[PDB]
């Protein structure tokens, strides 16, 4: 389907609290969160608008792939345009630049 | 001040010339000049709009302002008191020619 663009170069994930009453002011490390996503979900194919459930240190979160950047092996530079269209998909790798963005509620610290 | 001691400044800019150019600048205008010059620098990286998401460590790791940014910046900030000399410089838009000796004598006098 993709032809060349088979891996995920950068992945943008909107993080939100599932339960409004379970908000916690703990400082969350991005590196640890990325590691959590990779360790639990590796070499998995992802689309924009796909939802996911994340259990980090007992805390359950809604994750939302807002956009995806699909890059092929061997691409030194990420010249590919990040696609907001759902059609683009790619396969997760341990090196994807994972950017976590506050949910619409804006309660995750 | 901070820009220099934090090694964010190109070595090419020489402040004396800047002081020379800014004839009627007030004490509150120089600051806007600095802001504009930096704004060009940062914009080269981000490219708000079309070419989005290029933000990466490499780009931001070597930011330095250049002299031509200030030269460009002069076109945005404009004096407030130096508004009547502009008339004078535009009065000789037609150029000057020395088709006769006489003119030289007059200017010399």
């Amino acid at each position: 389907y993709s032809g060349k663009q088979s891996y995920l170069g950068s992945i943008d994930i909107d993080i939100s609290f599932r339960a409004r009453g379970k908000a916690v002011s703990t400082v969350f490390d991005q590196d640890e969160l990325a590691k959590q996503f990779v360790r639990c979900y590796e070499s998995q194919i992802f689309s924009p608008t796909q939802y996911l459930i994340m259990e980090f240190q007992g805390h359950f979160f809604d994750l939302k792939i807002r956009n995806v950047q699909a890059i092929d092996l061997g691409d030194i530079e990420p010249t590919s345009a990040v696609a907001t269209g759902i059609e683009t998909k790619g396969i997760l790798t341990k090196q994807t630049q994972i950017n976590f963005f506050k949910g619409r509620d804006g309660l995750v610290n | 001040k901070k820009m220099r001691e934090n090694n964010m400044m190109s070595d090419d800019v020489n402040l004396a010339e800047l002081a020379a150019l800014t004839k009627n600048f007030s004490g509150a205008e120089i600051e806007g000049l600095v802001k504009s010059a930096s704004s060009f620098a940062i914009n080269k990286t981000v490219n708000i709009g079309k070419g989005a998401t290029k933000l990466n460590t490499k780009d931001i790791a070597k930011l330095k302002v250049t002299r031509e940014d200030f030269l460009n910046a002069l076109n945005d900030v404009t004096p407030a008191f130096g508004i009547s000399e502009e008339d004078l410089k535009t009065c000789v838009e037609g150029g000057m020619m020395l088709y006769s000796e006489r003119v030289n004598s007059i200017l010399k006098n």
